[PDB]
C-alpha cells in the first residue's frame, strides 16, 4: 500500500523506514507513530 | 521473486498437469472414479483399468 | 555479507527430495514387516562382491566432486572441468554397475512382477538411478555452459550447488546400501 | 562484387589452438573413413542371408541392414562435419557485396 | 471331481454373483447370462484378466488376472457343468495346452489372419480402432490358448469362429502367425510400433527433419 | 609438378573453349548465409538420393500384376499366390545383398523430400519470397510440391501390397469414377479395364520412374536456374539493400557449405534407412480385394487428401437418375487447394495493391495478416493430417473412434479461426517487443537498489544516449534486434585452451586480441559500406 | 434373440433365410472392405473411412 | 491500421477488413448447423454443433454491436 | 539471518520428539509392532528440517548482520546492484510442455512417447540453463 496502483515493473520507485509491522500506516499516518508504541500494550 | 523463471515454470507445469487429469473425461471409459483419497487396492488396475486414473496420477 | 541465493534454493529443494525418498523407503520397510521371516525371500540372493565396489566408487565420487568445487572457488574454470569429469566417469560406472547386477538379478528370477520384495527393490534403488543419471546430466550441461563464457562468480555458484545434488545423491545411496544389504 | 572483409582465421602463428583444431577436423574425416572402411568389411563378410523364425542366425540377420545404415550413414556424416569445421575454422570469413543490376 | 465344482461355485459366490446372479441368468443390464458359455469362455475371461469386470463402458480393458491357474480352472468348471459349451484344449498331463497348439504351416494362417484376423487388428496384430470407444487389443502378450478360446467363444464384440467355420487345424495355423508374427525381429531395425506410414511420418518430421533443420542453423547464420 | 599439370590442363580449356569470364562470374557470385536459406537445398538433396537410389532399384523390380507363386526365402509366405510386383520386392529385400537397405532409404529419402518442399514452402510464404519478380517462380515451384505427392503416391503403389492396394482401390478408383458425366470413362481409361485391371502397375511404374520424374528435374532445373539468375532475396540488416546482395562468394565458402551440406543429410538419410524400419511389405501380404487392414493410411504428404474423405460429411444429391457420392466433395475441395495455393501471389497483389520490385525479405511478425493466414492454413493442414490418422489415435490414446472424427469435423473449422486470431495477435505482438528495446534499450536483468529504495534494472541502450541516462529512441529497420546481452558479448571468453589443460597466457592474450580486433573491423566494414550507400 | 429388432428393406424383405443374412464386403463409399463386423452392436466399420 | 496499433503497419500487410471476418463468422456458424444433416443417430455430437455455434454468432455480434456503438474501432 | 535457522530448528525439535515419541508407543502398543510406513515418514520429515536448519545455522554465522537484519537498518544501507533477474523467457513453458508429453506417455504406456518427451525434456531444460550464457555467434 506504499507504491502505486497498480504497482511499477519492479514493485517499487521508492521504500519508506520500516520500524514495526505497518510501514504504510507509519508512513500515511506520522502523526500516529506515537499513539501505537504508547498504547500498543494494554 | 527469487527465481523468475522458475516461478513461470511453475504457472505452466500446473496448468498442464491440471489439463491432463481433466482429459480423462474425453476418454471412453471416463475420468477417475475412485475418489480424491483414492483407496487401495480400489485404483489398482484390476479394480480400476481405465486409462483415466492413469492420467489422473500422472 | 551476502546468502548465496542460487545455494539455499538448491539446499531448500535438496530438502524436499528427502521426502521423496521417505515414500520409497516406507514400501520398503512394510514389507519387509510382512515378510514373515524370509527378507529377502528366494530366489533372492544378494551379493557383496558387486554391490560394496560399486558403493565405493559412488562414495570416491563425492571427494572428487568436492575437490572441483575447491577449484570453482578458486577461479581455476580448467581444474573443475578435470575433477568433474573424473566424478562423471565413476558417477557413471555406478549406473552401469548397478545396470549388471540388474541383469543378473533378473536372471535368477528376482523381477518388479516376480516378487514383492523385487518391487520394493527395484523401485527404491531403480528411482535412485534415475537420480543419479539426472546428476549425471546435470554435470554435462554444467560442463558446457563453462565454455560457453567467461568464469563467473554466478558460474561457480552453480558448481557449487551442482555438487550439492551430488552429495545428497551419495548420501542417500549410503542409507539405502545399509537398509538393503546390511538390514536384512 | 566488393569484399569488404576478409581476414584470417589466424592471424597469429604457432599457437598450440590452431594445432588442436587442426586436429579436431583431422579426426571427423579419420572416423569418416574407418566408417566407411567398415561398411565396405560389414556389407562383405556379415551373414546378410535371411533367417527364418526360431534360427540360431536370426539375431545376426536382423542386424544385417541396421550395420549398412550405421557404416554408410556415419561415414558420410563424419566427413560432411569434418568439412564444415574447416570452412569454419579454417577458411578466411568474407563479407561480399553484389550489385543485383534487377 | 466334485471338489472343482463346489470350489468354483465358491468363487463364483463371491466374485461373479453381482452382474451374473446366483443362478448364472445375468443381471439384466448389468451382465448376460453364462448359460451354455463353456470353460474356454470363462478361461479366456479370466486368464486374460478382463473379468471380474468393475464398470460398465465401451469394453472393459485387459488387468492383470483376479485369479490363479488353478482357480480358473475351478470356475470354468461350475460354468460348464452349467449349460454346456466349449472346453478349452488340454494337453497329455491335463494341463491348459501351449506348445501343442502352435501350428506348422504358418502360411496358412497368415492368410487366414489376412482375411479373417487383420480387419480389426493390423497385418502384424497390434490392434484397431472400432466403432465407438470399443477397440481391438494388442495381440503381443495373448498366448496360444487364450488366441484359440478368443476364437472358440468370441468376446465382446468379435464374430465367434466356431469348429466348424475354423477347423481346430485351421486355428491351430492361425495361432502360429500370431505367435511367430510376435517375436520376429524387425528386419530393417526399429521396427516403429508397426503400424505404418503414421508413425514413419512423426518419425521423420521429428529426427530427420529436425537434424537436418538443426544442422542448416549450425552451417548457416541468424538475423 | 601437379602446378604445372594445373596450368597445362588450365590453358588447353581456354585455348579451346574460353571459360573465364563466364567461370569467374559464377565463382564470384554472391548468396546470403541465412540458415533459412539452406531449407531448399535438403528437397534438392533428397531428390538427387532419389534418383540413385531409384536407379538402382529398377534393376530388380518386375512391374506385372501377373499372379505367381512365391518361391522365396520368405517362409511365412510360400506359396502365397502374389503379382510379379510384389514377387520382385520381397526379392529386392530378400534375395539382394543390401537391396533392404537400398528400399529403405529410397522411402525414407521421398519422406524428407516431401517434407523439405512442406518446410521450404512456409520460409517462402512467410517471409514473402513469392512477391514481384518471384512470381513465377513461386508458381513453378508450386507445382513441383503437387507432381512430389502425386510421385510418391506411385511410388509406394509398385510393389502392390495389400496396405497401399487398399489406397489404391479407395483413392484412385472410387473417387474417379465418383465423379461426374466423366468419371467413370477416367477410370477405364487409366486402369485400362475395371479395378484392379492387369496395365495398372506397369503405368504407373512407367508414370514413376520416366514420366514424372523427368518433369520434375525439368522443373527443378528451370527452378534454380531461375534462382541463380535471378538473385537470392536477403532479410534486412546492416549493409542490406533492394539493389545488392550481401553474404559470401561461391568459391570457395559456399562451395564447401553446400557440399558439405550434401554429404550430412546423406548421412541423415543414409542412418534413418539403416535404423528404422520403413513399410515392411513382407509383414504385409499381397494385395486382394477380399483382405483389409485397419489404419490403411497414405504416406504423411497425402493423409490431408485421406483425412478430408473422412471428415467430410456423407452428403451425396441424386439427380434425375443420377448420383453424385462423397468422393466430389474431395475431388473439387483438392483442385481448390492446389489452385488457391498456386495463385496466392496474384491474389495477395490484388488484395493488398503492392505491385513494386521487392528484394528484401519480410520477416513473419511484420505482416500479421500473412502470418495469421500461413498459420490458419498450417493448423488445417495439421487437423487433415491427424483425422487421417484418427483411428490409430483413438487405439492409443484411448479415444472414442466417434469423438475423433466429430472433433476433427469441428475442428475443421473452429481451429482454423482460433489459430487465426493467435497468430494476428502473435504477429503484432511480437513487434511490441521490437519497439520496447529500440525505445529502451536491452534489460540486462541486473536490478539496482537505489538509495532512496526505488528498484530499477540497467538497460543497455542500443544507440545514442541523450541527456541523462535514459537513450534516444531508434528507429524500426525490418532486421531481428538483440534482446540477450550474452549475444552482445558481455559474457566474455572462457579462455584458450584445451577441455582439461589451459593454454599459455601470452597465446591466450594474443588469440583474445586478435579475435577482438576482427571483429571490431568486421562491424566496421559493414558500418562504413552502409554510410557510403 | 435379436431378431425382433431386424429391419426390412423394400424388395429385399425375403433375402434372409431365417436368421442368417447375405451382405456385400465391399464398402459402398469407396471400395474398401468393410468386414469390422461387431456382433453385440450389429455394426459394420469400414477401417478406410470409419463408416 | 496505424502504428500505434500495428507497429510495422508498413512494412506489410497489416490490416484485413471487419466485414470478411463477421461474414465469415457467421458462414463459420451456418456451416456448423447444417452438418447436422447426416447419418449419424446420436444427438450428443448435434449438441457440441449447436452449442458452437451459438458461441460464435454471440461473438460476431458482441463484435458487431461494439463496433456500432463505437467502444471499440 | 539468526531467526531464519531458529524457525526450522523449533520445527526440527518437534519433529524429532514426535518421531521418537510415536514409534516408540507402536513399538509397544499398535497392533503388528512399530508403523513403518507412518514412522519412516516422521523420522525423515525431521531430516527435511535438520538438512535446511543446519544449512541456515552456518550460512549465518558466516555472514554477519544484514541490512535486513538490522532491528534499525536504513533504506540507504541496501543500495547497490542486487543480482541478476530474468527479465523474460519462453523456455519455462517448452519445459512444461516437454515434461507433460512424458506424463501423457507413462498414463498410456507409450514407450516411444515418454523416449520423445524425455529428449524433449532434456533439450527443454538445456535451453533454460544456456539461455543466458549463450555467445555471440561466430559466422
Ligand atoms: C527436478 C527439479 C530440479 C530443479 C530444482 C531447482 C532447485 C534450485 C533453484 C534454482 O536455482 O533454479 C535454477 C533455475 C531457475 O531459473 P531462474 O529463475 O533463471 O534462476 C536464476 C538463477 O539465479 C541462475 O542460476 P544458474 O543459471 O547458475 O543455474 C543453477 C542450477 C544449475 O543448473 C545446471 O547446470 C544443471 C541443472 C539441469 C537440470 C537437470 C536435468 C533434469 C533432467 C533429468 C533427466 C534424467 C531423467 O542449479 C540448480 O538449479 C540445482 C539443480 C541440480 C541438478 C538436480 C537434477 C535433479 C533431476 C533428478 C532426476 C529425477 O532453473 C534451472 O536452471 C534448472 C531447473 C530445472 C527445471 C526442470 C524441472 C523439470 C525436470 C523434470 C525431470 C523428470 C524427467 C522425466
Ligand atoms: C536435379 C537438379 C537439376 C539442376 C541442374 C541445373 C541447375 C541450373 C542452375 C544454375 C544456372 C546456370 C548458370 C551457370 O552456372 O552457368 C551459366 C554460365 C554462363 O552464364 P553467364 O555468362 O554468367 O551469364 C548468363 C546470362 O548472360 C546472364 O544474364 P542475366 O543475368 O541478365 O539474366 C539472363 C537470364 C534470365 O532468365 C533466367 O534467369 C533463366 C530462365 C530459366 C528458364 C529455363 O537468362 C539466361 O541467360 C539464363 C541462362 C539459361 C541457361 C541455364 C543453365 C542451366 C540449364 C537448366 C535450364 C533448364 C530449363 O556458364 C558457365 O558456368 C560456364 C561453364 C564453363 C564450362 C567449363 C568448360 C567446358 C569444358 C568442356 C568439357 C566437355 C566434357
Ligand atoms: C543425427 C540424427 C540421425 C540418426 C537418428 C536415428 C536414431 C534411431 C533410434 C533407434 C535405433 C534403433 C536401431 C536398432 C533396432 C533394433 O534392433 O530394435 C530391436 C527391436 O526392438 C523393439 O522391440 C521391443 C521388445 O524388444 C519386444 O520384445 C516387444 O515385443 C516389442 O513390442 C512391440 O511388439 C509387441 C508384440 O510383440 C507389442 O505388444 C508392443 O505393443 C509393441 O508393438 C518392443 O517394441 P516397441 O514397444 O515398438 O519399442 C520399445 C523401445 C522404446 O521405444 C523407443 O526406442 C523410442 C525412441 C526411438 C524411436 C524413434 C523416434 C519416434 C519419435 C516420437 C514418436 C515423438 C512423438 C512426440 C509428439 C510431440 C508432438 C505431437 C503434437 O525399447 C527399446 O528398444 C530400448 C532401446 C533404447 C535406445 C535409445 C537410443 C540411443 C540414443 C543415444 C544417442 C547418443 C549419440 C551421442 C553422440 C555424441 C521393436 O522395435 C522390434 O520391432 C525391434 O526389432
Ligand atoms: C483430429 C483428431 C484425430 C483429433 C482428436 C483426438 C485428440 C483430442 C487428440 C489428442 C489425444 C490425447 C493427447 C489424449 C490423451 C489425453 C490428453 C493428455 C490430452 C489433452 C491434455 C492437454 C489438453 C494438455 C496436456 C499437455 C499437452 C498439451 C501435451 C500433450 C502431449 C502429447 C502426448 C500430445 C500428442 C497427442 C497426439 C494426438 C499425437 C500423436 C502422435 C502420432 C500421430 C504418432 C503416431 C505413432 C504411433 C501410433 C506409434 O505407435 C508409434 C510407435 C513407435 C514410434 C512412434 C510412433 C508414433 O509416432
Ligand atoms: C551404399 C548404398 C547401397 C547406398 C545408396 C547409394 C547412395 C545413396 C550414395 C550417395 C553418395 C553421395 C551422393 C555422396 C555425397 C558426396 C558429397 C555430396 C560430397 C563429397 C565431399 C564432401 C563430403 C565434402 C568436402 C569436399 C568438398 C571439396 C566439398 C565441396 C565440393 C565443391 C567445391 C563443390 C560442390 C560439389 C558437390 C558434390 C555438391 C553439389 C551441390 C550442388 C549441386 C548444389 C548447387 C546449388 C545449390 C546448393 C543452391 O543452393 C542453388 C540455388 C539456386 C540455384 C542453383 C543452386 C545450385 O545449383
Ligand atoms: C520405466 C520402467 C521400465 C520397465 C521395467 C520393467 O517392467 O521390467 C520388469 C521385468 C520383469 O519382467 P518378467 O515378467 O518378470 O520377465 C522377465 C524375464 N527375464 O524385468 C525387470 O524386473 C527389470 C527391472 C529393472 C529395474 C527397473 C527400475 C525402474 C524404476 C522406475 C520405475
Ligand atoms: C473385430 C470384429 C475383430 C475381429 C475381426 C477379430 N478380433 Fe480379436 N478382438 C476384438 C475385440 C473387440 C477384442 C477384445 C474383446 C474384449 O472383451 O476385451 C479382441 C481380443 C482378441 C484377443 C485377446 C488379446 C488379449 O487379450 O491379449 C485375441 C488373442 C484375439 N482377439 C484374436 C483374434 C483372432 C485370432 C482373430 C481372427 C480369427 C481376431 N481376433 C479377429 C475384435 C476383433
Ligand atoms: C522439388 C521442390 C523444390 C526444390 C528442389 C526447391 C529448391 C530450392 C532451392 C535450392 C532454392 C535456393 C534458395 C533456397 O534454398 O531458399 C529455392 C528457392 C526458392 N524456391 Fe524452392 N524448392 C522446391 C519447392 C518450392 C516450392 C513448393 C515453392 C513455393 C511454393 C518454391 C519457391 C521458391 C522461391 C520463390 C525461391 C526463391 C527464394 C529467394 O530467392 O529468396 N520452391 N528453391
Ligand atoms: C521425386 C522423386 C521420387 C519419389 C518421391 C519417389 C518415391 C518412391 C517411394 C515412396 C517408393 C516406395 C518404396 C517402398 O515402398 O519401399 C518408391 C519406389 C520405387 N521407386 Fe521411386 N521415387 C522417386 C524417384 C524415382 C526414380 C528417379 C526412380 C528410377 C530411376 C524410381 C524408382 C522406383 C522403383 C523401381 C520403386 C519400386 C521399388 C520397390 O518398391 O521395391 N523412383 N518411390
Ligand atoms: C579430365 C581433366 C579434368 C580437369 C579439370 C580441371 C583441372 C584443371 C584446373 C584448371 C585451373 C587452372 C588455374 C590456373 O591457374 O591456370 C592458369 C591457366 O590460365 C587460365 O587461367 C585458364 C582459365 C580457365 C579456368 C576455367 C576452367 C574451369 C575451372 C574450374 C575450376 C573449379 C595459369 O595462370 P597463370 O599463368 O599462373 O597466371
Ligand atoms: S471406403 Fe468404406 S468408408 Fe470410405
Amino acid at each position: 500500500w506504499a507504491t502505486s496502483c497498480p504497482p511499477p515493473r519492479h514493485n517499487f520507485t521508492e521504500l519508506p523506514r520500516i520500524r514495526s509491522e505497518r510501514p504504510a500506516f507509519e508512513l500515511h499516518y506520522p502523526h500516529m507513530v506515537e499513539r501505537m508504541r504508547a498504547e500498543a500494550h494494554v | 521473486v527469487a527465481f523468475p523463471r522458475l516461478n513461470a515454470l511453475s504457472f505452466w507445469l500446473f496448468l498442464f498437469g491440471a489439463l491432463i487429469a481433466i482429459a480423462g473425461f474425453i476418454t471412453p471409459g471416463g475420468a477417475a472414479d475412485f475418489g480424491w483419497t483414492a483407496y487401495s487396492p480400489l485404483t489398482d488396475a484390476i479394480h480400476s483399468p481405465g486409462a483415466g486414473g492413469d492420467l489422473w496420477i500422472m | 555479507n551476502r546468502p548465496n541465493m542460487v545455494s539455499v534454493g538448491t539446499i531448500v529443494w535438496l530438502s524436499s527430495e528427502l521426502m521423496f525418498f521417505a515414500g520409497l523407503f516406507a514400501m520398503y520397510f512394510t514389507a519387509r514387516a510382512q515378510a514373515g521371516g524370509a527378507w529377502p525371500p528366494e530366489p533372492t540372493e544378494l551379493n557383496l562382491a558387486l554391490a560394496v565396489p560399486v558403493t565405493l566408487v559412488l562414495i570416491a565420487s563425492s571427494f572428487t566432486c568436492q575437490m572441483g568445487v575447491f577449484a570453482a572457488e578458486r577461479g581455476d574454470v580448467f581444474g573443475l572441468r578435470r575433477w568433474y569429469v573424473i566424478t562423471f566417469l565413476m558417477g557413471l560406472f555406478f549406473v552401469l554397475g548397478q545396470g549388471y547386477e540388474y541383469i543378473h538379478l533378473v536372471e535368477h528370477g528376482t523381477t518388479i512382477p516376480g516378487s514383492a520384495y523385487g518391487s520394493v527393490f527395484y523401485l527404491a534403488t531403480g528411482f535412485h538411478g534415475l537420480h543419479v543419471i539426472g546428476g549425471l546430466v546435470a554435470f554435462v550441461l554444467l560442463l558446457a555452459r563453462t565454455k560457453m563464457s567467461k568464469f563467473t562468480p554466478a558460474q561457480a555458484t552453480a558448481a557449487i550447488v551442482v555438487s550439492y545434488y551430488w552429495h545428497f545423491v551419495d548420501i542417500v545411496w549410503i542409507a539405502l546400501f545399509a537398509t538393503i544389504y546390511f538390514v536384512r | 562484387v566488393e569484399t569488404i572483409f576478409k581476414e584470417p582465421r589466424w592471424p597469429v602463428p604457432g599457437t598450440k589452438a590452431e594445432k588442436r583444431t587442426e586436429r579436431l577436423v583431422a579426426y571427423w574425416l579419420m572416423l569418416g573413413g574407418l566408417s566407411g572402411l567398415a561398411l565396405l568389411l560389414v556389407f562383405l563378410f556379415w551373414p546378410w542371408e535371411y533367417q527364418p523364425f526360431g534360427s540360431e542366425g536370426e539375431f545376426l540377420y536382423s542386424l544385417a541392414t541396421p550395420l549398412y545404415g550405421l557404416t554408410f550413414g556415419l561415414s558420410i556424416l563424419s566427413i560432411g562435419i569434418g568439412a564444415v569445421l574447416f570452412q569454419k575454422k579454417f577458411i578466411p570469413e568474407e563479407i561480399s557485396v553484389q550489385d543485383r543490376h534487377d | 471331481q466334485s471338489a472343482l465344482l463346489r470350489t468354483g461355485k465358491q468363487l463364483f459366490e463371491t466374485s461373479c454373483v453381482s452382474c451374473h446372479g446366483a443362478n448364472l441368468q445375468g443381471v439384466p443390464d448389468r451382465g448376460p447370462s453364462l448359460i451354455g458359455t463353456g470353460e474356454a469362455a470363462v478361461y479366456f475371461q479370466v486368464s486374460t484378466g478382463r473379468m471380474p469386470a468393475m464398470r460398465g463402458e465401451a469394453q472393459a480393458p485387459s488387468k492383470p488376472p483376479h485369479f490363479d491357474e488353478s482357480q480358473i480352472d475351478a470356475l470354468g468348471a461350475y460354468v460348464q457343468a452349467n449349460g454346456g459349451g466349449p472346453t478349452v484344449p488340454r494337453d497329455d498331463h491335463g494341463a491348459v495346452a501351449q506348445e501343442s497348439l502352435i501350428g506348422g504351416d504358418v502360411a496358412r494362417g497368415g492368410d487366414l489372419f489376412r482375411l479373417n484376423c487383420a480387419s480389426c487388428h493390423n497385418f502384424t496384430g497390434k490392434g484397431g480402432a472400432l466403432s465407438s470407444g470399443k477397440y481391438a487389443p494388442d495381440l503381443g502378450d495373448a498366448n496360444p490358448a487364450q488366441i484359440y478360446t478368443a476364437m472358440l467363444t468370441g468376446p465382446q464384440n468379435m464374430p465367434k469362429f466356431s469348429d466348424r467355420q475354423l477347423t481346430p487345424d485351421e486355428k491351430r495355423d492361425i495361432v502360429a502367425y500370431v505367435r511367430e508374427s510376435a517375436e520376429t525381429p524387425s528386419y530393417g531395425g526399429y521396427g516403429l510400433g508397426g503400424f505404418g506410414p503414421a508413425p514413419e511420418g512423426m518419425a521423420m518430421w521429428i529426427i530427420g527433419m529436425v537434424a537436418a533443420i538443426g544442422v542448416a542453423m549450425w552451417i548457416g547464420s541468424r538475423a | 609438378d601437379f602446378a604445372k599439370l594445373a596450368a597445362a590442363q588450365g590453358d588447353a580449356i581456354d585455348s579451346r573453349y574460353h571459360p573465364s569470364a563466364a567461370v569467374r562470374r559464377q565463382l564470384n557470385k554472391v548468396f546470403p548465409t541465412h540458415w533459412s536459406f539452406l531449407l531448399g537445398e535438403i528437397a534438392l538433396y533428397s531428390f538427387i538420393i532419389l534418383l540413385l537410389t531409384g536407379v538402382w532399384l529398377t534393376l530388380f523390380f518386375d512391374p506385372s500384376m501377373a499372379h505367381v507363386t512365391y518361391d522365396g526365402v520368405y517362409q511365412p509366405l510360400r506359396g502365397v499366390q502374389m503379382s510379379r510386383a510384389y514377387e520382385t520386392a520381397l526379392d529386392i529385400s530378400f534375395e539382394v545383398r543390401g537391396g533392404l537397405f537400398v528400399r529403405q532409404v529410397h522411402h525414407w529419402a521421398a519422406l524428407m523430400f516431401a517434407a523439405s518442399i512442406m518446410v521450404h514452402l512456409a520460409r517462402i510464404f512467410f517471409t514473402g519470397a513469392f512477391r514481384r519478380p518471384r512470381e513465377a517462380n513461386w508458381v513453378i515451384g508450386s507445382l513441383l510440391l503437387i507432381l512430389a505427392m502425386f510421385e510418391g503416391f506411385f511410388g509406394y503403389s509398385l510393389p502392390d501390397d495389400l496396405l497401399s492396394g487398399t489406397g489404391i482401390r479407395a483413392a484412385l478408383s472410387g473417387i474417379t469414377m465418383g465423379i461426374p458425366v466423366i468419371g467413370t470413362w477416367m477410370h477405364w481409361a487409366l486402369f485400362g479395364g475395371d479395378f484392379p485391371g492387369e496395365i495398372l502397375i506397369p503405368r504407373l511404374y512407367a508414370l514413376h520412374i520416366l514420366l514424372i520424374p523427368g518433369i520434375i528435374l525439368a522443373l527443378i532445373g528451370a527452378h534454380l536456374a531461375l534462382v541463380w539468375f535471378q538473385k537470392h532475396t536477403q532479410f534486412p540488416g546492416p549493409g542490406r539493400t533492394e539493389t545488392n546482395v550481401v553474404g559470401v562468394r561461391v568459391m570457395p565458402v559456399f562451395a564447401v557449405k553446400s557440399g558439405a551440406f550434401f554429404a550430412m543429410i546423406t548421412g541423415v538419410l543414409g542412418l534413418m534407412g539403416g535404423l528404422l524400419t520403413i513399410n515392411p511389405i513382407w509383414n504385409l501380404g499381397p494385395y486382394k480385394p477380399s483382405q483389409v487392414s485397419a489404419g490403411s493410411q497414405p504416406d504423411f504428404y497425402m493423409m490431408w487428401t485421406d483425412g478430408l474423405i473422412r471428415l467430410w460429411p456423407a452428403w451425396e444429391f441424386y439427380p434425375f437418375g443420377h448420383t453424385i457420392p462423397q468422393g466430389v466433395w474431395v475431388a473439387v475441395g483438392m483442385g481448390l487447394v492446389f489452385a488457391l495455393l498456386i495463385a496466392y501471389p496474384f491474389i495477395e497483389k490484388k488484395v493488398t495493391g503492392d505491385d513494386a520490385h521487392h528484394n528484401l525479405l519480410q520477416r513473419p511478425r511484420d505482416v500479421p495478416v500473412r502470418t495469421a493466414i500461413g498459420s490458419m492454413a498450417i493448423a488445417l493442414y495439421l487437423l487433415l493430417t491427424f483425422a487421417c490418422m484418427n483411428d490409430i489415435i483413438a487405439l492409443k490414446f484411448h479415444i472414442s473412434l466417434n469423438a475423433t472424427t466429430w472433433i476433427g469435423r469441428i475442428g475443421m473449422v473452429v481451429l482454423p479461426a482460433i489459430v487465426y486470431f493467435v497468430a494476428y495477435r502473435w504477429a503484432i505482438s511480437l513487434q511490441r517487443s521490437d519497439r520496447e528495446v529500440l525505445e529502451h534499450g536491452v534489460e540486462t536483468g541486473i536490478i539496482k537498489r537505489l538509495p532512496h529504495g526505488a528498484y530499477v534494472e540497467l538497460h543497455q541502450p542500443l544507440g545514442p544516449v541523450d541527456e541523462h541516462g535514459h537513450p534516444i529512441p531508434l528507429e524500426y529497420a525490418g532486421a531481428p534486434l538483440p534482446k540477450r546481452m550474452n549475444k552482445l558479448g558481455s559474457g566474455g571468453a572462457p579462455g584458450t585452451g584445451s577441455f582439461l589443460f589451459p593454454d599459455p597466457a601470452v597465446e591466450h592474450e594474443a588469440l583474445t586480441e586478435a579475435a577482438h580486433a576482427s571483429e571490431h573491423k568486421s562491424l566496421t566494414a559493414l558500418k562504413e559500406h552502409q554510410d557510403r550507400i | 434373440a435379436d431378431m425382433h429388432r431386424v429391419i426390412k428393406r423394400k424388395g429385399q424383405e425375403s433375402f434372409n433365410f431365417g436368421e442368417l443374412f447375405a451382405y456385400t464386403k465391399v464398402c459402398s463409399h469407396l471400395g474398401c472392405p468393410s468386414s469390422l463386423y461387431e456382433q453385440q452392436t450389429y455394426r459394420i466399420l469400414c477401417p478406410c473411412h470409419q463408416s | 491500421v496505424d502504428v500505434e496499433d500495428v507497429p510495422s503497419a508498413e512494412w506489410g500487410w497489416s490490416h484485413m477488413p471487419i466485414g470478411v471476418m463477421h461474414i465469415g463468422g457467421l458462414l463459420s456458424a451456418a456451416f456448423l448447423l447444417v452438418m447436422m444433416r447426416g447419418n449419424h443417430v446420436g444427438h450428443v455430437e448435434d449438441w457440441f454443433l449447436i452449442g458452437f455455434a451459438a458461441v460464435i454468432v454471440a461473438l460476431v455480434g458482441r463484435n458487431w454491436w461494439l463496433r456500432r456503438r463505437g467502444w471499440i474501432r | 539471518m539468526h531467526i531464519e535457522a531458529r524457525l526450522f530448528e523449533i520445527l526440527t525439535a518437534f519433529f524429532a520428539l514426535a518421531a521418537v515419541v510415536y514409534a516408540v508407543l507402536t513399538a509397544m502398543f499398535a497392533t503388528g509392532g512399530v508403523e513403518w510406513a507412518g514412522t519412516t515418514a516422521l523420522v525423515l520429515t525431521t531430516g527435511l528440517t535438520l538438512i535446511t536448519g543446519t544449512f541456515f545455522r552456518f550460512v549465518a554465522r558466516r555472514l554477519d548482520t544484514r541490512p535486513e537484519d538490522y532491528e534499525d537498518a536504513e533504506i540507504s544501507d541496501g543500495a547497490g546492484e542486487l543480482g541478476f533477474f530474468a527479465p523474460h523467457s519462453w523456455w519455462p513453458i517448452l519445459i512444461s510442455l516437454s515434461f507433460s508429453t512424458a506424463a501423457v506417455g507413462a498414463a498410456l504406456w507409450l514407450p516411444w512417447l515418454i523416449a520423445a518427451g524425455v529428449a524433449f525434456v532434456i533439450t527443454s531444460v538445456c535451453g533454460l540453463v544456456f539461455e543466458y550464457y549463450w555467445g555471440p555467434e561466430k559466422h
